[PDB]
């Protein structure tokens, strides 16, 4: 009876080549899905970033003082990491937490006291089982990233950093720049500047060459993806908008929605 | 507010008087089904009834 | 047409007057269930089946008998 | 194994657990290649009453206690039924799969369970 | 001077309690027109079986 | 017959309807709108954004943001704002009594301002999804 | 495979048979997706949910042959979508009551599939009043 046992792995390798390009297709609509998201939660970003660059061109000689964009430099730092959330991943959480391990080592070294906000479900994994790295709050996506898992990781950003405990609270993820590469970036997240930009670790504003609006289009017969300058923004105009609030107030109120907007977009495109 | 407040209620009212009657067609219709559906369950047993003495018959030749 | 009496035969795979169609299959997957149910459909169409029962042992033929004598086949 | 002759309850309740065997019989190279983590919340409770039957069938035999190590049991027809009926009904998902194992009927499976988690407390 | 709009005001008060006792009619109702046709068809295969045992 | 209203998400567009009578909960209290407002660019707070649509006056649920008056095309960019009423009030209590409860276990400092919001918007879920 | 074909067919099956075949060859396309039902198109959902409630109406018990009308009914029911709605474990109960009520209340129906062989206009019209109407005696459970 070794011809059935021949013939029966046969039908498994037919059976597992089916289920695997089953998970291909579906996996790809899963990305248009992804990419539906995030161009319909753009305008609100937009509209957010022309009404924040005006304000704070009319807020510059004032004083403003929102501890959100407050610059506090005795340096600490809360590194947070979003990683993947089901398995075969291709290659995404073994680099993400291997550039997490290159990040801490340069900080450490530096003692500039780190700590670390798992994101993503392999990446939290990774944390319990790895103890000798600090860590303060767990996610998880079983829970809807769109809306609730931002709102909670915003809060617990928020009260880090608001309750002036640490300095510094930057993003490790992974922008969706190609299809077969996919680099992560490391960007700050709330020690902002007041004019509203992303910016680097080293602050030297990234959104120069952030590249918004992922596409995918197929360039010969095989699956590519398209990634342009700007689209349909009009941050231009700044007019009288006649303040009711206290200008330091209504900053006050309008950085909690850029954190927002800041944490569910990386949320998407890591994703 | 008062003629569409009487309208809602009568013809509110009315729907329980229409669905009474309804009702009533409904109470009606189950115990009329239920005489009818009693005989032919009984239809069906007296088929077994019969046909056990009809394939009695059948090996009895 | 043969009226086989079942449905996924009748409708996928049909079988007329005068056509030899195969019943293969694996030990006990239903050869004999589908013959007899054939047979036994048969029962309005002016149909005269044959039953050849090859090697069969003896009481499983007893058994295929009389379902038909009882079923009236 | 005919309704006919066995009983409706018993041909039943054999027809179900064959389909749970025979489908935890074909995931079992989705689930040994691409992860029984990701499965599906249906195939996931399929995976765990099959192994929970499949534990259950084993049984110690009186002229196999030599090789056991344990007594044997005699199981009648009706204790079969009910252990089954209750394994694949969805009451018994809170015992462990050893619970099952080499157990004569479906109270021993309880009281085994409970020694289990007595083991596991302390 | 107070029970001319006492009156007016307590139509529409009468109306709601009417509409609210209404509609728990309705639902109650609509129960029993299931009811009994349910009833019917669940006792008439009970019998079913159970003279169908003595039957057998 | 009134400005153009839509309430944005950060992931969706809510609603972009128009409706009459806006009270726009911010940080200085409740204030209402017109049709043809002159441009007023308030903040919101964590509370409660009535409407009217001048034929039954209902509330919206949020929980922040911010907001823009201007020539009757007004937008107001909030943090999570639930449309109509989607919840009923007995989970929200169960809610309330919870966020009491672990304000006190949560006695750190940022658990104070954490427990605290938590508390804020529990509040207004419930006077929210109180009609 | 079958050599003869649609010529060992009445003419009244081939019609039903068409939609039944292209339905049935649907699903054992889609068959791998059937795990990730959650993530499609609702119209991929829709050819997965026919395909495993037309293939409930394949199964038979031992020794209960149907007659051509009978089979007829089935598939036309089936492969319409009359049984979209119903659950799995309730398709056998729901056709099997169906079979026996069109049977005994609408003769017409059989008649004329078998006399006519044929899947007449009025055939279908009498199928979709029988299929209404044992669609509200069985809602009624
Ligand atoms: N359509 C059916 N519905 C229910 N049970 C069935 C059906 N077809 C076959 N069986 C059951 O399967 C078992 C085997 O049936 P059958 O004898 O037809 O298979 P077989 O291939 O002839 O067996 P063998 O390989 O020994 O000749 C029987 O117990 C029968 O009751």
């Amino acid at each position: 009876a070794n011809l059935r046992e021949l013939r029966d792995r046969i039908g498994s390798v037919k059976n597992t080549q089916k289920i695997t390009e089953a998970m291909k297709l579906v996996a790809a609509a899963k990305v248009r899905r992804a990419q539906e998201a995030v161009v319909n939660g753009r305008p609100f970003s937009e509209t957010l970033v022309e009404v924040l660059y005006n304000m704070n061109e009319q807020l510059q000689t004032e004083d403003v003082d929102v501890p959100l964009t407050k610059i506090r430099t005795v340096k600490k730092v809360a590194l947070m990491v979003v990683t993947g959330d089901r398995g075969l991943c291709g290659g995404f959480n073994n680099m993400l937490l291997k550039k997490a391990e290159s990040r801490i080592a340069e900080l450490k070294k530096l003692g500039v006291d780190y700590t670390i906000i798992s994101i993503g479900k392999k990446g939290n994994t990774y944390f319990i089982r790895r103890p000798e790295i600090p860590v303060d709050r767990y996610f998880d996506g079983t829970n809807l990233p769109t809306a609730k898992e931002a709102q909670a990781i915003a809060d617990d950003v928020f009260s880090l950093f608001v309750s002036e405990e640490v300095d510094k609270v930057e993003m490790l993820y992974t922008k969706f720049v190609s299809l077969v590469k996919s680099d992560p970036v490391i960007h700050t997240l709330l020690p902002l500047s007041p004019k509203g930009e992303i910016c680097d670790i080293n602050g030297k504003c990234v959104d120069a060459a952030e590249d918004e609006l992922f596409r995918l289009t197929t360039k010969e017969g095989k699956l590519t993806v398209e990634r342009d300058m700007i689209k349909t923004e009009t941050p231009a105009f700044s007019p009288i908008l006649e303040f009711e609030q206290d200008p330091a107030q209504i900053l006050d109120a309008l950085l909690p929605l850029y954190l927002n907007s800041q944490i569910l977009r990386a949320l998407q495109e890591s994703l | 507010t008062i003629r569409n407040s009487e309208e809602l209620r009568g013809k509110a009212i009315e729907q329980l008087e229409k669905a009474r009657a309804r009702l009533k067609k409904v109470e009606m219709d189950a115990d009329q089904f239920r005489v009818n559906g009693y005989s032919e369950i009984e239809r069906e047993k007296m088929n077994l009834i019969n046909s056990t003495y009809k394939t009695l018959e059948q090996f009895e030749n | 047409p043969l009226q086989t009496g079942l449905i996924a035969i009748d409708a996928m795979i049909p079988v007329g007057r005068g056509q030899r169609e195969l019943i293969i299959g694996d030990r006990q997957t239903g050869k004999t269930a589908v013959a007899t149910d054939t047979i036994l459909n048969q029962q309005g169409q002016n149909v005269i089946c044959v039953y050849v029962a090859i090697g069969q042992k003896a009481s499983s033929v007893a058994q295929v008998v009389t379902n038909f004598q009882e079923r009236g086949a | 194994l005919q309704p006919r002759i066995v009983g409706e309850e018993h041909y039943e309740i054999a027809q179900r657990v064959k389909e749970t065997l025979q489908r935890y019989k074909e995931l079992q190279d989705i689930i040994a290649i691409l992860g029984l983590d990701e499965l599906s919340e249906e195939d996931r409770l399929t995976v765990a009453r099959a192994r929970k039957i499949e534990r259950f069938l084993s049984q110690p035999f009186f002229v196999a206690e030599v090789f056991t190590g344990s007594p044997g049991k005699y199981v009648g027809l009706a204790e079969t039924i009910r252990g089954f009926q209750l394994i694949l009904s969805g009451e018994l998902d809170s015992l462990p799969e050893q619970a099952f194992y080499l157990v004569g009927n479906i109270d021993e499976a309880t009281a085994k369970a409970m020694n289990l988690e007595m083991e596991s407390k302390l | 001077l107070g029970d001319f709009m006492d009156k007016r005001d307590a139509s529409i008060k009468e109306q709601l309690s009417g509409v609210k006792d209404t509609s728990s009619e309705v639902k109650q109702l609509e129960e029993q027109a299931n009811a009994v046709m349910r009833a019917a068809r669940a006792e008439i295969s009970a019998a079913l079986n159970k003279m169908k045992k003595e039957t057998q | 017959m009134t400005l153009n209203l839509c309430v944005l998400t950060p992931n969706r567009s809510i609603w972009n309807s128009e409706v009459k009578e806006i009270i726009l909960s911010t940080n200085s209290g409740q204030i209402g709108v017109l049709p043809n407002h002159a441009p007023t660019a308030t903040a919101v707070d964590i509370g409660i954004l009535r409407i009217r649509l001048n034929d039954q006056w209902l509330t919206l649920a949020l929980m922040g943001g911010f907001a823009r008056i201007g020539n009757n095309e007004i937008t107001i960019l909030v943090n999570d704002a639930e449309r109509g009423s989607d919840i009923d009030p007995q989970e929200a209590q169960q809610t309330l009594e919870i966020a009491e409860a672990n304000l006190r276990k949560a006695e750190g400092k940022r658990q104070k301002i954490e427990a605290n919001l938590a508390l804020r918007r529990a509040r207004t879920r419930v006077e929210a999804s109180n009609t | 495979v079958s050599r003869v074909g649609s010529a060992a067919q009445i003419k009244a099956m081939k019609k039903v048979a068409g939609k039944l075949k292209l339905e049935l060859a649907q699903f054992a396309e889609l068959e791998a997706f059937a795990q990730f039902a959650s993530d499609l198109d609702k119209a991929t959902q829709n050819q997965l949910a026919r395909g495993q409630r037309l293939r409930e109406l394949l199964k038979q018990p031992q020794s209960a042959p149907l007659t051509v009308e009978e089979q007829v009914m089935t598939i036309y029911t089936g492969t319409n979508g009359y049984l979209d709605s119903l659950e799995l474990d309730q398709v056998r109960k729901y056709l099997v009551e169906l079979r026996t009520y069109v049977k005994t209340n609408k003769p017409e129906f059989q008649e004329i599939i078998s006399s006519t062989k044929t899947f007449t206009e009025e055939a279908e019209a009498l199928l979709k009043e029988a299929i209404q109407e044992q669609m509200e005696r069985f809602l009624l459970q």
